[PDB]
């Protein structure tokens, strides 16, 4: 359906903007507040925009040298030729961080290609379905903040521990994928507590 | 030349 | 120190996001990389390529910014960044069996550090020409650092190999004095040697430490007797 | 700078009283003047209230290190 297609695409873009804003990337306020009719106005979708045209490039606030692509595929299952096109465009623009949606699934050979080409080109598959909602806004998920290495070492020295002793967070879980953190990262999680007010924990990515 | 001999000496 | 404040002022303006000054200062795009490197205290190859492009983007008739860049590169924390990047590059190149002449990224580091160290010369007289490098730094000084390092590692591998007989040979503690000649004739070779001394002090190998402790007594511009290396 | 609490846990109280009572039962010297007592438990409690037991607690911190505490240094509650 064309109407629900534009509604889905608008919420997709909104969730993407909220995501990379949470990742510290440079996101303008208007795209964070972009509405459905505004999403129509900037561009009906089916047999009219494109998943290649909808793709966006965002800069990192901390480091303007770093940029992140968000791609969308025009095909149901992303094929190796599309991965080749995306990574070659990344090579032409000298970028390594790229996010790629999938309409309903990914070819397993493309999964192998993703994990094989990871260090030279960091790619993350992402379901359209899971991307339809910003899961971070749920009531059950507490507030997550990615820690940096100085914070990690100062915490570890403050408690005289090792990375082994901390509680873990599986890297495949959707919140880590939302933040895009890798193995070795550690996330500070602030949550409300009905016996102390606030509670801070630290989860090591694995 | 000295440094390469030093390398091959580390390999042995 | 004033030069550091200059860079800080620019980044503070960048923190304020004033396009009236961000879009007119051509060293703003340079200081993107300078901030991203000085926070890391290391120049990765990506930001190195970016700095190379910014140097290559300087056209004729507007070369005064090079002086500003040298001024901006005269920041002592940037000297620390470049010197440690050179030292760690030379530390990791021994494993790959690559000479300093076979290291274009390292050559770019030498270029940038040479342009940085002559900053006060470029403000004293409006010099907009690049300072030149030393052949013997590429071929004698840095390979002498590698010579010391890889003798130390060969001794270490021998120690980790059993069956050493009584009265083993010590690590060679004789000092080639052309190394010290370059220390006491080239401020470039001098400061990178000082940071090498600090790095091996972190490695805390007494043999090479007291091997090279002679010759540091006489050094160029009293840089071995300056505030930076003494404090470190 | 002993970072642990200055209080005596109930488990530390139990162990120190039991050990000192057994010591008194083994004809140890009594570091407080008794008042006609015969049970080692009461004498150990009297010494604890007097803060006159020569035992030193060694709390093992989870990182392998430890802190040492005099009984009189801790807060008896």
């Amino acid at each position: 359906d064309d109407e629900e297609e534009t509604y889905r695409l608008w919420k997709i873009r909104k969730t993407i903007m909220q995501l990379c804003h949470d990742r510290g990337y440079l996101v303008t306020q208007d795209e964070l507040d972009q509405t459905l009719e505004e999403f129509k106005a900037q561009f009906k979708p089916s047999e009219g925009p494109r998943r290649t045209d909808l793709t966006v490039l965002v800069a990192h606030n901390d480091d303007p040298t770093d940029q992140m692509f968000v791609f969308f595929p025009e095909e149901p299952k992303v094929g190796i030729k599309t991965i080749k096109v995306y990574c070659q465009r990344m090579q032409e623009e000298n970028i390594t961080r790229a996010l790629i949606v999938v309409q309903q699934g990914m070819t397993p050979s493309a999964k192998q290609s993703l994990v094989d080409m990871a260090p030279k080109y960091i790619l993350e598959q992402f379901l359209q379905q899971e991307l339809l909602i910003n899961i971070t806004e749920h009531e059950l998920v507490p507030e997550h903040v990615v820690m940096t290495k100085e914070e990690v070492t100062e915490l570890l020295a403050r408690y005289k521990l090792r990375e082994n002793q901390l509680p873990r967070i599986q890297a495949g879980d959707p919140v880590a994928r939302y933040f895009g953190i890798k193995r070795g990262q550690v996330v500070k999680i602030i949550r409300p507590s009905e016996t102390a007010g606030r509670y801070i924990t630290y989860r090591l990515v694995q | 030349e000295a440094l390469q001999k030093k390398f091959n000496k580390l390999k042995k | 120190h004033y030069c550091t404040l200059r860079a800080e002022l620019l980044m503070s303006l960048h923190d304020l996001d004033v396009g009236e000054i961000c879009t007119v200062d051509p060293c703003h795009k340079f200081t993107w990389c300078l901030d991203a490197c000085i926070r890391e205290r290391f120049v990765d190859s990506k930001r190195a390529r970016e700095l190379q492009g910014f140097l290559d983007g300087v056209k004729k008739g507007q070369e005064q910014v090079l002086g500003d860049l040298s001024m901006i590169l005269c920041d002592p924390f940037a000297i620390n960044t470049l010197a440690l990047s050179t030292v760690r590059h030379l530390q990791e190149l021994v494993g790959q069996e690559t000479l300093p002449r076979d290291s274009p990224d390292l050559l770019l580091l030498l270029r940038l550090l040479a342009l940085g160290q002559g900053a006060w010369d470029m403000i004293d007289s409006q010099v907009f020409k690049e300072p030149k490098m030393e052949v013997e730094l590429i071929t004698r000084f840095l390979p002498m650092l590698m010579s010391f390092l890889v003798d130390d590692y060969t001794f270490n591998v021998d120690q980790k190999l059993p069956a050493e007989e009584k009265a083993p040979v010590s690590y060679p503690n004789t000092l080639p004095e052309s190394f010290t000649k370059f220390l006491q004739e080239q401020r470039m070779a001098c400061e990178v040697g000082l940071y090498y001394v600090l790095h091996i002090t972190k490695q805390r190998n007494k043999n090479a430490l007291l091997r090279l402790l002679p010759g540091l007594v006489e050094t160029f511009g009293d840089l071995a007797f300056g505030d930076i290396f003494l404090h470190l | 700078k002993r970072i642990t609490t200055p209080y005596m846990t109930k488990y530390e109280r139990a162990r120190v009283l039991g050990t000192r009572a057994l010591q008194i039962a083994m004809c140890a010297p009594v570091m407080v003047e008794l008042e006609g007592e015969t049970d080692p438990l009461l004498i150990a409690m009297k010494e604890l209230k007097a803060r006159k037991i020569p035992i030193i607690i060694r709390r093992y911190l989870p990182d392998g290190s430890y802190e040492d505490w005099g009984v009189d240094e801790l807060i008896i509650s």
